[PDB]
RNA sequence: UGACCUCAAAUCAGGUAGGACUACCCGCUGAACUUAAGCAUAUCAAUAAGCGGAGGAAAAGAAACCAACAGGGAUUGCCUCAGUAGCGGCGAGUGAAGCGGCAAAAGCUCAAAUUUGAAAUCUGGCGUCUUUGGCGUCCGAGUUGUAAUUUGAAGAAGGUAUCUUUGGGCCCGGCUCUUGUCUAUGUUCCUUGGAACAGGACGUCACAGAGGGUGAGAAUCCCGUGCGAUGAGAUGACCCGGGUCUGUGUAAAGUUCCUUCGACGAGUCGAGUUGUUUGGGAAUGCAGCUCUAAGUGGGUGGUAAAUUCCAUCUAAAGCUAAAUAUUGGCGAGAGACCGAUAGCGAACAAGUACAGUGAUGGAAAGAUGAAAAGAACUUUGAAAAGAGAGUGAAAAAGUACGUGAAAUUGUUGAAAGGGAAGGGCUUGAGAUCAGACUUGGUAUUUUGCAUGCUGCGGUUUACCGGGCCAG
RNA sequence: GCCUAGACCGAGGACUGCGGUUUUUACCUAGGAUGUUGGCAUAAUGAUCUUAAGUCGCCCGUCUUGAAACACGGACCAAGGAGUCUAACGUCUAUGCGAGUGUUUGGGUGUAAAACCCGUACGCGUAAUGAAAGUGAACGAAGGUGGGGGCCCAUUAGGGUGCACCAUCGACCGAUCCUGAUGUGUUCGGAUGGAUUUGAGUAAGAGCAUAGCUGUUGGGACCCGAAAGAUGGUGAACUAUGCCUG
RNA sequence: GGCGAAAGACUAAUCGAACCAUCUAGUAGCUGGUUCCUGCCGAAGUUUCCCUCAGGAUAGCAGAAGCUCGUAUCAGUUUUAU
RNA sequence: AGCGUGCUACUUAUACUUCACCGUGAUUGCUGUUUUGACGCUUUCACGAGUAGGCAGGCGUGGAGGUCAGUGACGAAGCCUUUGCUGUAAAGCUGGGUCGAACGGCCUCUAGUGCAGAUCUUGGUGGUAGUAGCAAAUAUUCAAAUGAGAACUUUGAAGACUGAAGUGGGGAAAGGUUCCAUGUCAACAGCAGUUGGACAUGGGUUAGUCGAUCCUAAGAGAUGGGGAAGCUCCGUUUCAACGUGC
């Protein structure tokens, strides 16, 4: 709010004795406005309590290498199809996961060209969700230039940029991202891992360089992908086991008969 | 996040927290650190003693560059050697050649005696080295070179 | 005002502070900006460089003097070892000192070396020179051509050399020495002159 | 998208930049698309209206309803055609307002300054 | 009768100053509330108010610097140093700088020198030309010193070996700015609707699916958007790429070594004292007063003094872009901002109406409809109005205009009511609501469908089984 | 021991149990209600609202030992209306990396305040102690004793090893006090050995960064509230006094 | 500050120090208020110091987070002995 | 139906006993049947007062990221309502009516986020209540006209009063069109109104001689000067070379 909101009067308080309360109130006559009250949290035309500062904290830090670890995290998922179900995308008619492309996509220039591909991959129902899902947003955000909400598309991936990029640019719903530059945006809308990523063969082939692997170094400066506390992610599979089963003790019932 | 702080908890509830006989004040007990001596003694004295008074002499202008002098221990000493060099001077080093250990050039003024060395000839290069750091160098074949 | 165990605060924020609040919410507006200025300044001149040469010089103080960083300008005796006029060298991109003088001889040398490299890759246009040779020239970056490089540690193997002194004790006598060097000059000069006037 | 830092995708600056605009500007903004017979007669898709076009109407209560332009009313936004009236129980009759949006014009009125128009966006007009 | 000096006059010729703005800037002057749980030093604060002065930035600025190192090297800003050294009723509090990393980088000009074989210099008048000016001429300024030459980093005067480098103007481009013009694809079909911009079908364009408008959510109806293309006008000793004409280069500038020299700012430095200020503490700066220098002199080296060294600069004269600041002005773009008691005091003829002698104080007030189509006409009435009618999708939209809450009120209906009323619990009465003959199954008949009898509502007593309430 | 009258309830939901009768791999009264009959389904039943009756019930908020108070605020209704943000911190929790840690002052890049990338310094940590000059952490398997989860060997027990941590006695570094070797710019040096002394120390590192609740301090500081003080201005149209002219 | 045949009178309904704007949201150990539900736990008006006595700091009482363990040795109690 | 005393039965607390249900704490078991919930299911036992205060789990509001290819002009949101249902509750959902353009659920984020009070703020509306009251200035009445309408307008007749220090006739200050005619009654004239200083439309102020203009008064105040950092202060012919002379 303006600094002097709330503050630009000259009201004094009539102080007791006068069978009103003791807040400030405007002086002279002849107005209407004369003899009301000013300053106040309470009063009408006062400053708010606490009036809004713009040394308020507005950017957040996150360290470097969490956010690398949120990435590949996210980058994993994108390849977990339960993920990107759950996520929210129509990946029902891709037969497996990850989407790797030939680089003939990173050379169209057209968006007809474009969504003929994205068509004849199997990706573009979700563009059609993306489509019909246009909605008016509701809430005073739409008279700020938030007028209308919808869905997210697919991420289409890529390593070298010969038109992909402008041929994409007006398809709904559609992003396009560097494989050089991921960023977590992009990866996890709205915090849901899952994202619909569409890699070029040369991204796809690129990831092993950006991100590194037991054979080969990462481009970032003494970065290393994060191990995992765990060895094996199937935990019901490892109980089942002849090591487990083979020192346990028998079971009982499921549920104890009542006895008494 | 204002929606997880005890205020939104404290609607409804008289005096937010503050007690309805004490009824939360402007500024009971002064401004700061008021009354350090007076009403406030009974908090310096047992949680802040050597608050109040002087000791020492003043020293007008300190520059601290002239006091700088980071400590490395005898320990640590071998962190200096070069990673992938560490090793194979760990074994063949002897009298006719043995690392050479800058420890200025690695950014440390004194070399400190904590800990024990490798049974292994160095050549330390210091600003200035403890009586005890540099009786343990010597005792595994080194010598201290004092450098400026 | 004083309660718990708690650290005792500094917080100087007794005037009126509140109008002096300066939030630096146009950096990433500033970067922007600079970089266009840059760019700007760079094609105005290319080819030629947009940064002129400078010197190489150690860090003053005893706690940065095993750091070496660039300097102002090359001093007028370095360009004399290279032969260069001051007057026409700051005319081809090379950063002139008249305040700083060598006492050393390894800064010397190390920036007539730096001079030597540079001059060496210096193409100096003119009126004959046409628009084919000047377009197949390259802007470089200075700076980064000519690094500033830290001289090398000591490393390595080397024979080992064992004093009788040791160190310790180099140290505890200098510093004995020169704790006591004027006293024991006041001591020696007047008994020098009470054993050269009484034995007159 | 909008890719320029010259345009603005404000609503508020829209809208003031519409119901403020000159009789000049609110020129361009009264354009009607022309005929499907025109646009290839004159190769040329949509002309700011003028008086003495003729139009059909396209949408609305009286869409299929053709006449010659009265007036470009620029204040109100609108045109008025000859016979588009409304009679009032009063018996006289009020010109119904047409946004040329919402009509096809299907004969030109040419003069000197019109064909220079048309061969300028790349159509032809004699 | 004449010069000179000093001082005047003129509606003399030609110029210049003032005032406005306020966000930032440069100075002066200068509080108190407040904190110290009292209060006087202190703090607030070297701040607010007051006064003077500017610019697009200002200021500062090319060391009388920092240091104590192997030394750095004009100024400014950031990060850090550092809540540190220090100051402080050593209380409350307060509080820098050097170094280092970076942004930006740019350097210079006078006085003090005899041109002395030539005041070589400059304002003005007059004349002229091709006019931000050139050329000629005449007065005037000026020797109590205007030009050329040098600025300590040097440099000068001689001698020296040769070498190296080079002035101006016009004409077109480029770069910067402003601005004009030009550009893809459905208004195809069906349903609802007052209106299709809605739903469904089939599509099309897409370097354009930002935004706005149009009678409801419009990429494809319009303007734009995206992509660019092409004109015009500016602007730039102090940007370059070219032509073209003049280059008066026996010129100027630099470069090596030798010799001799080498002018360097005074009521200033410095000292005492007083006051203020500072982190500056036997005194950080500033100012007043008194005293008042020197020529390897002078300043600084954070504890006063003397003795002896060392290091480092060279004051008392001056100019200078960039990096930095910016609640003002001009022009733009945005937002996890407000949404008409909010947001600026002001979404409106708002610093308006109005008050006050005056300084000053200072509101309330948005929304019919798509379109006034803003109710013709008849009737009762003095009229306002009413009743009909009419317009409209709607008059349960009539300008006392979207929706139209509560307080409060009218009418109707119900009910209760001996100096209050209201509440809980329990039941009665009245009203309202709910529920199993279940998606009930078993054979059954006709009514009904496009169809070649088949899913299955329909009916009544049988049979089986169920629901609920009771004995 | 036996007979006998009445009231309230029926949780659970295949089996598993303890018992009993055994005529029996059966049955039971023994780890919680079943059987049968009638009626109704246009209703018996249930709920709510309004009201009557019976009984109980003082007007809320507040300060207070004590409020229905003859204590204060409150005629009524709508809308607004009060622990916030920041700098620096303490504890705890989560996360990343870990003797390190921190990209975001800055540079590179960009689909342009985003995202992505880079690195020098610097901060904190890794060493303390002293006013300072200064000095600067292994006798031993980094010590001994008593416990100590867990693990190993046993076979109740018992034995071995025993991390964290607790108690305790020591060792090491700095300060203070004492002692004073070879020596020497003869006044310096300070080996060695000690001391009911002392430190926010060592004794196989635990930190750094971000976020969050809570608490603290300074800020307007949960909201409203003085009597005052200061700075710069406006008033002698009322009134006070003088003068001029009536 | 004025003015006062003096009442602390009068100085624009304002006078034992006018009015206007600002500093200023001045400070307040004092008064008043402080906005949803349920669950679980649940006080104190006492100690010492304070120009302290309508206030603080301190200890106590309370909550929360837990952590090391798993009957070890503990108790607003009795007995015996002293 | 008192007092002292004894006995028998009987009455009833939110206490005790048994049972049900809720929650909290502890506790049993559950992966070769873990099976798409192990932050779950499950067995058993005990317990339940509460201000100040603490903590936990939830409900609701404005906005943000994601998702429901969610609802909606065939009616969104809002509002009213014995239409009900769900939840201990905060609340959520629904039937009917009104209405006309947007709006919700779920996973997260965020905050100017929840009112009965503050002699709270702004706005609105009551009871009081058709009540207090509309009583100073001697005093009005009859008729006609106008008009829808006359205590109040006009005219006539009458009766009165101010009684020349006036309720008369002018002016200064102040006001500013109130002046005059025509028309007119929504508001105003605290009853009324055909009337008006109201409302609407027009018209109207004539100077050589009346004033101002000129003179000087108490005083104000440039200049030359002199102070003051300065805003400005003093001074009024002043330490002045003072004529826009005749």
């Amino acid at each position: 709010v303006a600094e002097n909101a709330g503050h630009q009067t000259s009201a004094e308080s009539w102080g007791t004795g006068r069978a009103v309360a003791r807040i400030p109130r405007v002086g002279g006559g002849g107005t209407h406005r004369s003899g009301q009250a000013a300053f106040g949290n309470m009063c009408r035309g006062g400053r708010m309590f606490a009036p809004t500062k713009t040394w308020r904290r507005w950017n957040v830090k996150v360290n470097h290498n969490e956010k690398r670890y949120a990435t590949a995290s996210a980058i994993a998922a994108s390849a977990v199809t339960s993920l990107v179900l759950a996520r929210g995308h129509r990946v029902e008619q891709v037969k497996e996961l990850p989407l790797v492309v030939s680089n003939e996509f990173e050379s169209v220039t057209k968006t007809k060209d474009a969504v003929a591909v994205l068509k004849a991959v199997g990706a573009h129902k979700d563009v059609v969700k993306v489509i019909k899902s246009k909605k008016l947003r509701a809430g005073k955000g739409k008279l700020r230039g938030r007028r209308f909400t919808q869905r997210r598309g697919p991420l289409v991936v890529y390593a070298q940029d010969n038109g992909i990029v402008k041929a994409l640019r007006n398809v709904p719903g559609v992003e396009t991202a560097s494989v050089k530059h991921l960023g977590l945006l992009q990866l996890a809308p709205g915090a849901h891992l899952g994202r619909f990523i569409i890699w070029t063969q040369g991204a796809f082939e690129s990831l092993d360089s950006v991100y590194g692997s037991d054979s080969t170094k990462s481009i970032k400066s003494g970065y290393t992908l994060p191990s995992n506390i765990i060895s094996n992610t199937d935990v019901t599979r490892l109980i089942n086991s002849a090591e487990v089963q083979a020192v346990v003790r028998p079971a009982g019932e499921k549920t104890q008969k009542k006895s008494h | 996040p204002t929606r997880l702080t005890k205020t939104r908890k404290h609607r409804g509830n008289v005096s937010a927290g503050k007690g309805r006989i004490g009824k939360h004040r402007k500024h009971p007990g002064g401004r700061g650190k008021a009354g350090g001596q007076h009403h406030h003694r009974t908090n310096l004295d047992k949680y802040h003693p050597g608050y109040f008074g002087k000791v020492g002499m003043r020293y007008f202008h300190k520059q601290q560059n002239h006091f700088w002098r980071p400590e490395i221990n005898l320990d640590k000493l071998w962190t200096l050697v070069d990673s992938e060099k560490k090793d194979e001077y760990l074994s063949k080093s002897s009298a006719s050649a043995a690392p050479v250990i800058d420890t200025l050039a690695h950014g440390y003024g004194k070399v400190l005696g904590k800990g024990r060395l490798p049974e292994v000839p160095v050549i330390v290069k210091a600003r200035f080295v403890s009586k005890l750091a540099e009786e343990k160098i010597r005792a595994v074949g080194g010598v201290v070179e004092l450098v400026a | 005002a004083i309660s718990k165990n708690l650290p005792l605060l500094n917080n100087h924020f007794r005037k009126h502070w509140q109008e002096r609040v300066r939030v630096h919410f146009d950096q990433a507006g500033k970067k922007a900006s600079r970089r266009q200025s840059r760019l700007r300044k760079a094609a105005k001149i290319a080819p030629r460089p947009i940064d002129a040469l400078r010197p190489v010089v150690r860090a003053p103080t005893v706690k940065y003097n095993r750091k070496v960083r660039a300097g102002r300008g090359f001093t007028l005796a370095e360009l004399k070892a290279v032969g260069i006029a001051p007057k026409y060298a700051r005319t081809i991109g090379i950063s002139v000192d008249h305040r700083r003088q060598n006492k050393s001889q390894e800064t010397f040398d190390a920036n007539v070396a730096r001079l030597q490299e540079y001059k060496s890759k210096l193409v100096i246009f003119d009126k004959k020179t046409k628009a084919s040779e000047v377009a197949s020239f390259e802007q470089v970056d200075v700076s980064a051509t000519f690094p500033v490089e830290q001289p090398a540690p000591e490393s390595g193997l080397r024979a080992v050399e064992v004093p009788e002194q040791t160190a310790y004790r180099t140290l505890r006598l200098a510093r004995n020495e020169k704790k006591y060097k004027g006293i024991r000059e006041k001591r020696a000069k007047e008994k020098a002159e009470a054993e050269a006037e009484k034995a007159k | 998208a909008k890719i320029s830092q010259d345009v603005s995708s404000s609503r508020s600056k829209a809208r003031k930049a519409y119901f403020t605009a000159s009789s000049v500007e609110r020129r361009v903004l009264l354009s009607a698309p022309l005929s499907k017979e025109l646009r290839q007669q004159y190769n040329v898709k949509s002309l700011p209206i003028r008086q003495n076009d003729e139009v059909l109407v396209v949408r609305g209560s009286k869409k299929g309803s053709e006449g010659k332009v009265n007036s470009v009313y620029r204040l109100k936004f609108a045109i008025q055609v000859d016979k588009l009236q409304k009679e009032k129980s009063n018996g006289a009759s009020v010109p119904i307002n047409i946004h040329p949006s919402k009509v096809v014009i299907t004969k030109l009125h040419l003069d000197k300054d019109r064909k220079a128009l048309i061969q300028r966006k790349g159509g032809k007009a004699e």
